[PDB]
RNA sequence: GUUCUUUGUAAAGUGCCUUCGAAGAGUCGAGUUGUUUGGGAAUGCAGCUCUAAGUGGGUGGUAAAUUCCAUCUAAAGCUAA
RNA sequence: UUGACCUCAAAUCAGGUAGGAGUACCCGCUGAACUUAAGCAUAUCAAUAAGCGGAGGAAAAGAAACCAACCGGGAUUGCCUUAGUAACGGCGAGUGAAGCGGCAAAAGCUCAAAUUUGAAAUCUGGUACCUUCGGUGCCCGAGUUGUAAUUUGGAGAGGG
């Protein structure tokens, strides 16, 4: 609010807090992004390195669907059961029964293998797998089945 | 029947045949008024694919236009700006010249209504064209519903308001990516696309 | 006008912005008068649930393909195994949709199972007859809910042949890659002279 | 012979020609039309003949 | 066609049972239709051939099709439409005096 | 709801077999010019020149040739929220 | 010599219609410069201001010559997103959409191209009467250079 601004603390005091030799003028510097290159090129080479020229290949219509892949990593792999049958399915770490995650039902497209799970087999549905996960989760009994 | 004759002839328009009828119908049409009312459509089958019956309340007009580009009406060529603006000769005129045609058409019958227009002859200097219009207070056009939508004043000149073929084709109206700018009309495109929606919980 | 170490900013606010701002200080009054409205309007309309029936719809996209949404109508062919004409459908209340075709069997089959689930849940008033008040249900969406359908068990029997997924993505991948070179060269190796 | 916009009967003698069928070109679509009960007809044919 | 069950690949895709949709009516709007080729042969007949057809057919039987097709190219839009073009009057060459 | 108008051997819908199935031209499209667009070997528009086809045509966001495929059906029209 | 047809005229002919105003919103044309770029010409301001033509209670758009590349969606419009992104740009300053997805509202359709050909079945007007937003009878006329019915691609038509 305004009865809580320096403002009002400045009243009285003839430059505002803006000071007396240089002032509050319009646009000192010029407006916006002007003179990026020429006298706010120290402020731009740092604290904006790259910020100048082109860097790759265009892209032209580029649909974000097409490249939609939502990464979940082995260190959770286990969130997307429910709660209470996570711990029903912990015990009883059988081959047989194994519990099915459809990942890409989940919401994922890409099973990642960052952390580690527990020995017990799972049956993972997954569009892409890393190779690291699908050999911890073959390592873990369970096994990676390729949907689409 | 022969229409359909009529169709594929008038798409031969460099035979001999057509060739010889389009010097002495664009010398005709030359020696007639610039605007002037047709007795009959030249092209009957091209009357009806646009939509003109063989009763009355349906009116042919012929119109001669003058064709080319539209010169800059500055004064001496003089634009008085930056040098991108200081084109004259070669600007375009974004509307057709059958729009122009349907356009003086209706404001010479403005009791009518602007159905439709089609080419007729060109030569170098005119392009000609025949204008159906509806006649709204014919009680043969109020009857008859499958023609007195055009009665209802939302279609007061919809030729001015580029609402006939020609003037939606000039104005972009078409489905896809290629009219984007100028799908649901251009500048209330761009009014959405330049409009600062706030709601009440910003978001 | 390039300060110190903040992001680079692209407000966009160099054209006469002010005349085109639109504060919705109307959100309660336009909602209210939505629902004046779709009361006035399922007052107007005889009992009749305030929409038509949708089918089920697979998302294109496979960011949504995964999942199952109300389409825009049923198509011809789902209507005619259905056991109605598209102007009955249209004048009892089901959406129809002449564009959409059924190259799926379990989409289609799903259409025709809730047209006649609708079918057998509606009751349709005589022209001339007396059809006594049948207490108006106001959403047929809410009636007949879209359901995502089951893909798979709960639980099941691991079934490991070694067929190393990611190695089968990699050979699907390569193939795909190399496809044409292959292709190419073969038709240069059955040139015969 | 007469009919204005030409393009209506041009196709005729030659359509007449391939399908076998005698055509004449005769003076006066008013004199058809008088044939016919109206003002012009452009067109006059017999297809059945009394004995 | 069927696809391979898998997000990568040459056929790549869910397995959907398929089913063959009936043909609609469009897809056939260039159709055959004994009408329009009675109707468009007749009008060959009766109207002759443009300008550019006669050169066209001038530089086939001089220049040879290669020729011709670079200018029925120039005079049409596309090359595709150039192709058709000197398919159709190496066809009325055909069907004229040397029959 | 009410009661005379009772339309009408009229109109409409439905299955099977067979033959067909017409579907828009100085228009699409192309070149060039100008303008415009985020549209970039050219997004739309317009002027001029050329000017189609019918298993065709348009689109498929890198120009072109060749081979496929996918998806619609322009150059005519109405319509409430 | 008469009677037509076509085209073009005239009438203070019979009946109608247009202009102009308003113009917040809406459909188009035309169209800047100040400004920003710390100068400035491309750019920006802006496909804006000013000027011109044209409607309504909304207008426009609208039932794909669409989006997509999917297990495919399915008129248009509007909101939330996409997204300050793909892309454009002295690649400088700046600019900058679209598909999908959730929602609001939902609605679908019709002409041309068909021989009615065993019957112009169609329509305006005048007149008389009537139950007068019109109907019936009669009479000119329009119309076969095509007015009705039948079909609009989702189809559909001709036969059995
Ligand atoms: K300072
Ligand atoms: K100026
Ligand atoms: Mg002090
Ligand atoms: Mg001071
Ligand atoms: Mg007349
Ligand atoms: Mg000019
Ligand atoms: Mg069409
Ligand atoms: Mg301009
Ligand atoms: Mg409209
Ligand atoms: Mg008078
Ligand atoms: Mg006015
Ligand atoms: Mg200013
Ligand atoms: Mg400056
Ligand atoms: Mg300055
Ligand atoms: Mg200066
Ligand atoms: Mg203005
Ligand atoms: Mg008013
Ligand atoms: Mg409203
Ligand atoms: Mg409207
Ligand atoms: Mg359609
Ligand atoms: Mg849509
Ligand atoms: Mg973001
Ligand atoms: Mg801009
Ligand atoms: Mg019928």
């Amino acid at each position: 609010p305004s009865r809580f601004t320096k403002t009002r603390k400045h009243r009285g005091h003839v430059s505002a807090g803006k000071g007396r030799i240089g002032k509050h003028r319009k646009h000192p510097g010029g407006r916006g992004m002007a003179g990026g290159q020429h006298h706010h090129r120290i402020n731009m080479d740092k604290y904006h390195p790259g910020y100048f020229g082109k860097v790759g290949m265009r892209y032209f219509h580029k649909q974000q669907a097409h490249f939609w892949k939502p990464v979940l990593n082995l260190d959770k792999l286990w969130t997307l059961i429910p709660e209470d049958k996570r711990d029903q399915y912990l015990k009883s770490a059988s081959k047989e029964t194994a519990p099915v995650i459809d990942t890409l039902a989940a919401g994922y497209g890409k099973i990642l293998g960052k952390g580690r799970i527990p020995n017990v087999p799972v049956i993972v549905k997954a569009r892409f797998v890393s190779k690291l996960a699908e050999e911890k989760i073959r390592a873990a009994g369970g096994v990676v089945e390729l949907i689409a | 029947g022969a229409y359909k004759y009529l169709e594929e002839l008038q798409r031969k328009k460099q035979s001999d045949v057509l060739r010889f009828l389009q010097r002495v119908r664009v010398w005709e049409y030359r020696q007639k008024n610039v605007i002037h009312r047709a007795a009959r459509p030249t092209r009957p089958d091209k009357a009806r694919r646009l939509g003109y019956k063989a009763k009355q309340g349906f009116v042919i007009y012929r119109v001669r236009v003058r064709r080319g580009n539209r010169k800059r009406p500055v004064p001496k060529g003089a634009t008085y700006g930056k040098p991108t603006n200081q084109g004259v000769n070669e600007l375009k005129y974004q509307r057709s010249l059958r729009a122009t045609a349907e356009e003086r058409v209706g404001r010479r019958a403005a009791n009518l209504r602007v159905l439709n227009s089609y080419w007729v002859n060109q030569d170098s200097t005119y392009k000609y064209f025949e204008v159906i219009l509806v006649d709204p207070q014919h009680k043969a056009i109020r009857r008859d519903a499958r023609y007195n939508w055009i009665c209802d004043p939302v279609h007061k000149h919809r030729e001015a308001r580029g609402l006939t073929a020609t003037g939606k084709k000039s104005r972009g109206i078409n489905k896809g990516h290629k009219f984007n700018n100028t799908k649901a009309g251009r500048r209330k495109t761009w009014k959405r696309q330049n409009t600062l929606s706030l709601w009440r919980y910003r978001k | 006008a390039i300060s110190k170490n903040l992001p680079i900013l692209k407000n966009h606010f160099r054209k006469h912005w002010q005349e085109r701002v639109k504060v919705h200080f109307d959100q309660a009054g336009k909602k209210v008068s939505r629902r004046n409205a779709r009361a006035t309007r399922a007052a107007k309309i005889a009992p009749r649930p305030l929409d038509l029936l949708r089918p089920v719809v697979r998302a294109p996209t496979v960011k949504y393909n995964r999942k199952v949404r109300a389409g825009r109508g049923f198509t011809l062919a789902e209507v005619k195994a259905a056991g109605l004409t598209a102007a009955y459908a249209r004048t009892i209340g089901i959406a129809v949709d002449h564009r959409r075709q059924n190259r799926n069997q379990e989409i289609f089959d799903a259409n025709v199972q809730r047209l006649k689930e609708y079918q057998s849940k509606i009751i349709v008033f005589p022209r001339n007859g007396k059809a006594p008040e049948a207490e108006q249900v106001l959403s047929a969406a809410a009636t007949f809910p879209i359901a995502q359908p089951a893909t798979d068990v709960e639980a099941r029997a691991v079934q490991d042949n070694g067929e190393s997924a990611f190695r089968t993505l990699r050979l699907a991948r390569s193939e795909k890659k190399f496809r044409g070179i292959r292709e190419k060269r073969a038709r240069e190796k059955a040139e015969a002279e | 012979n007469d009919v204005d916009p030409i393009e209506l009967v041009v196709f005729l003698p030659a359509l007449c020609k391939k399908m076998g069928v005698p055509y004449a070109i005769v003076k006066g679509k008013a004199r058809l039309g008088t044939l016919v009960n109206q003002k012009t007809s452009a067109v006059a044919a017999l297809t059945e003949v009394r004995a | 066609t069927v696809k391979t069950g898998i997000a990568i690949g040459l056929n790549k895709g869910k397995k959907v049972t398929s089913m063959t949709p009936a043909p609609k009516i469009s897809y056939k709007k260039g159709a055959a239709s004994n009408r329009t080729k009675f109707v468009r042969s007749l009008v060959r007949e009766i109207a002759g051939l443009s300008p550019y057809e006669r050169r066209l057919i001038d530089l086939i039987r001089n220049s040879g099709e290669k020729r011709a097709r670079k200018v029925a190219k120039k005079r049409l839009g596309s090359f595709t439409r150039a192709k058709a073009k000197v398919e159709e009057m190496n066809n009325i060459i055909a069907a004229s005096r040397r029959h």
